[PDB]
């Protein structure tokens, strides 16, 4: 919480970028810390078709390291840097921990049922295929068909690195902000 | 929405979670262009705000191509000829999103600035909106009493309306007399009298006392 | 009138309709001369307005040759030594045409600025004119109670009037004592004491304690 | 409605002139559009001897193309440019449409009875000849004596171009603003 | 404490009295480093104060390393995008130590600045604290009435709450329609629509009207 | 008096009438020295007034040699660290001679500026003096209720007084704990802790938790 | 009332001096004209020992040419210029008209009884000789002993010009303001 | 009370130091004079462990020369200069007069009983030795063991100058402010 401490010192933001981020952050939550409710209020504005509160809950849990209850500016900025301008390894670990709802690191097709369910539910009901009750399960099943060999973190890393398409989609936003 | 625009890197970082469970289609990022604070000189008092702050509400005067009408180029600033102590609440709206009502400002002048700058009395915050509605109601009652059409507290209102009409008639008579004096023997007065002369001499008729 | 002066090209364009049904007499257009915004520095606070905005009411101080008395040349600005937060309403009048009354400003100081700048309490807008009249009535009642001539809420008014008279007498006595001390042994004080000395020694009489 | 769109792009006003016009226009009607009532309020101030509301009605109808109800800034400025700094042909068509009250373009000595009546009525009753009830009819009759050959737009154009006096009176205001 | 910091030479001079009755232990004075007034540009209005004035309360935004986030370097000033007429009371607190409450300012905006700058409603002076509490109570009652959860003076409050919800729904529908129009054929709008496209095409689904 | 000092040429011209009926004694005019407006920067807001305007009341802070303490030389201006919206009434007093009371300003802060700048509550004009006295009475009643010495609307006043005392005790304990932490392991904090160390080690005693 | 009209154009004040005088004048009477009451209010402040209202009345009557009732800025400034920086002839005529209370120009030892009475009365009663009831009469008598040969304007002018002491006392204030 | 009068004219403060001191002084007491109560309010803030009011009383009495009742800025500044940047002789006389409670200059082990008592009492009761009822008496006794030969100002001066440790402790604060 200094401005120079979170400079290009394992944080991928410059001084001006840090200043802009702090101005925007304190504009919404002047207290310097943002909680789950306000997290959802900002997140739901970008996706007005449906409700993103279900996904914003898991997103906040991923952001809120150590389950403090409210996420401050320092860890918020380091999470943003890891996700946007971070390396492959950090991004993949962050996504794995986002999917990993419980404490220990495991994925069992029920922990991430809610993740895909929220990703589909944050679109409302206005899409062309009119969705379906079983389409998130189909998406999860086809997802497990490319990494789950027998029944982990190493598997997730190697599966992501094997296919170049997710590789080139992860780095979409590092060039522009 | 555009109100939370400084959280766009937040939304982009959140979108990273979709990539593992996606099928990368090359979604073609827009590749934007790339932020100095701009000056809004509302009759002497300068107000400095970032352009991105104004652009987040692109349906009003300040966030628009409309403010290019009020750009004064050689000083590199936007000069508005409005109230300096009410444009403050316009900027406060542009920063947060909720208008505030000054308890000490006339509501007929507060509404004038809202109409000028494109804001509407529907977006004023709930914190000060009962009093805004109450004062608007009092102003509307004053207008209705003043416009009851009695041609043939309300008594003094009718008296001041008659006095105002008498003053308007006196001003018209004074303008006519000034034109007459000019014909017998300011800047805008010369052009106005030229227009009156044109009206006279297009119908071969002359104004007399 | 001169209030709607920016609509002169509008009136000239409207006058084109008369030409087809006219008999062209060569109405001799005046051929005018041809607009930078000017500064009015009312005790530190600068107010920038177009000169044409002020010239549209050429019977007050701001629109006149009278403001040439308050022009401060080397800074190229008009410096008035008046209230900075009441001249705002003077400019607001010059922009629209209706004066507004501050509910938070003393009416004995609001009337002072109106008297100074040439405006009158008859042109203040109907939006805030009942309260202006009410506060003027309260001020007039205060003046009447203070000037009831009781020489031989009103009781404390008489008490403070007596205290003010005592303070005035004490100030006069202090000035006399200061002159006496100067005779026994500031900038304006020296000239005032010179005037008192001249008054003394034109009648071969001397002031003593 | 851009400022550069209505620049010297068939609009005869410069950038500074456009800025001044917009400032003056929005000073009276902040909404950016002016209606018939406000139209009359500004128009009647220039002619205090009588009432110009009758003429201002036809003037607004001429300004208000497509009979929308309220005239905005763009068409207001293009009408001002046509009338002041426009060419002969545009000015004559604008005046003809001002006289042409109905939809189709015709003049029948009754449509423009009101035009001359309003032009005379906007002087009040203070003139030297004290006017007369039948003087607008005499003016209309002498007007028809120079263009109405048998009983149109082409006739109006050719009559205006034949007499140089109306020609030299039309361009009176293009030199000064 | 740090509030009386300009009296440090006073305390050091007072400490001289201990030396005669002491046993000099070489108490090792800290040997400090050695004061130009700094500028705080709160949206156009500059406020000049000594840095030592701000540093005397090192637990808020102004006295901290936190204001280094709001330092705008090339102009050598701190630019805040806050209310210019409420930061005045922040500086008045930093000068004396007691906050003052504006009777004319909305309490939902006064609390916003206090939350932003790190001050708390517990340090506001006793001179104006009954009215601050009263207005906070009125605001809390308004919030409670507006949040009574009636889903199935308070009647119009429920009506305006329903109107606000309808306006929010209309804004959401307008944003969706704008995205649809963009797909069929601003600055932030392009990036927001790119995000919506990414959400669409990560689930091989398309938004339709 | 010195209040009407711009009328000194008037008085000198009036004195010419005495000369015909006098006996010229060579009254020895003082032969004075000979006026640029000076700047008073009250925390960012500059107030420009003529020096002669301030010098006409040479018993207060502004008209005195006392303001030489607040002269900031390299900027050639007087920098006061006071309220910008209350010094306006100080200048208005210096211009006319009567103080005005802001109905919207806390009276405990209005009196602070009057005490600072040398003015007294006895010179405030009669126009706004009943309300000033009324608000002073309310403040005095608040102080008396807060200082009723109940150690063993007034109930909540006693409650907030107890809360303030608890906060003061907590601040003292926090300062002591901070000094203890520093001894175990800011700018002014180092010097304050050095003073505490000097107090400790002049009596061969040590502070402990 | 222009600022340039009352410049060094028979008015002995420069532009800056006129600006300062107008600022000071409008500070007390913002209306631009000062009446007898306000005249007395300013005049009595310079002489607090007694009351100068009696002398201020005649002073205002001298200032108020044509007996309009209130004296404006232009004639105020020209009177100040005549008295301070004017020539001998103008100053002497102004003083003679100040003493000459009635319309026609005459002095009869009763018209200027009030002038000397007011000059003595504007000192109060605190002087060393404690004054006297008959001392203004003695002053008037000794005044008449040097100009009244038999029983006018020419006499006043020649008497003032004969004695150099009143001459050198008249121009006391032209050097300093 | 001029700013130049109390400049480096037997006052050891520069113009800028004087300006800073006056700003800080008038910040707390705008009237320009500080009384005993406000004296104690500022003094007790620097020492929160106990109460310094008892010592602040004697300190104010030392500052308040001639027992006026309230100490103004001029004597406040000269006392500060004497104590901080003054010479040895002035500092020692000031301390002696601080200890000398009564009018005549004497120390009798009862006048300065209160001084040491206040110095010990301004620490509260939280010290490691937990203090004692008789420790101020022991401190006074050991103090008298080095200067009181038989039973004064000369004795105090010579005793202070004999021991170099108090000498080097007196000038502790002249280097830093």
């Amino acid at each position: 919480p200094e401005g120079l401490e979170q400079l290009e010192a394992q944080t991928n933001f410059t001084k001006r970028e840090l200043q802009v981020l702090y101005r925007g952050f304190k504009n919404e939550c002047p207290s310097g810390v943002v909680n789950e409710d306000t997290f959802k209020q900002i997140y739901a504005q970008f996706f007005p078709h449906g409700d993103a509160s279900t996904y914003a809950h898991y997103l906040f849990n991923a952001f809120d390291t150590t389950q403090t209850g409210s996420v401050k500016f320092e860890d918020f900025v380091t999470a943003l840097s890891i996700l946007l301008r971070g390396t492959v390894h950090e991004k993949l670990r962050w996504t794995f921990n986002l999917y990993d709802i419980n404490k220990d690191g495991y994925i069992n097709k029920e922990e991430m049922m809610d993740i895909v369910k929220a990703i589909y539910d944050m679109m409302g009901k206005y899409t062309y295929p009119v969705l379906k009750e079983d389409t998130p399960r189909q998406h999860v099943d086809v997802f497990f068909q490319k990494m789950d060999k027998n029944k982990t973190l190493d598997e997730f890393l190697e599966s992501c690195q094997e296919d170049d398409n997710i590789m080139r989609s992860l780095q979409l936003f590092q060039n522009v902000m | 929405a555009a109100g939370v625009a400084a959280w766009l890197p937040f939304a982009r970082a959140a979108a990273i979670g979709w990539m593992p469970v996606a099928s990368g289609p090359m979604p073609a990022p827009p590749r934007q262009e790339r932020d100095a604070l701009i000056v809004l000189n509302v009759s002497g008092t300068r107000f400095q705000t970032w352009q991105d702050t104004l652009e987040r509400y692109p349906d009003t005067l300040l966030g628009s191509s409309e403010r290019d009408f009020f750009y004064h180029p050689e000083t590199q600033q936007y000069f508005f000829d409005r109230d300096p102590d009410i444009f403050r609440h316009i900027l406060n709206f542009y920063r947060t999103g909720k208008l505030h009502y000054p308890r000490h400002e006339c509501i007929s002048a507060y509404d004038e600035e809202l109409a000028f700058f494109g804001l509407i009395p529907e977006i004023i915050g709930d914190c000060c909106y009962e009093e805004y509605k109450d004062r608007r109601r009092e102003n509307a009652e004053r207008l209705q009493d003043d416009a009851d059409t009695d041609t043939a507290r309300a008594d003094k209102r009718r008296a001041q309306k008659k006095a105002r009409l008498a003053r308007i008639r006196a001003a018209k008579s004074g303008s006519a007399n000034a034109y007459m004096q000019s014909k017998r023997s300011s800047s805008f007065e010369t052009q106005h009298h030229h227009l009156l002369h044109c009206l006279e001499k297009t119908t071969n008729h002359e104004f007399v006392d």
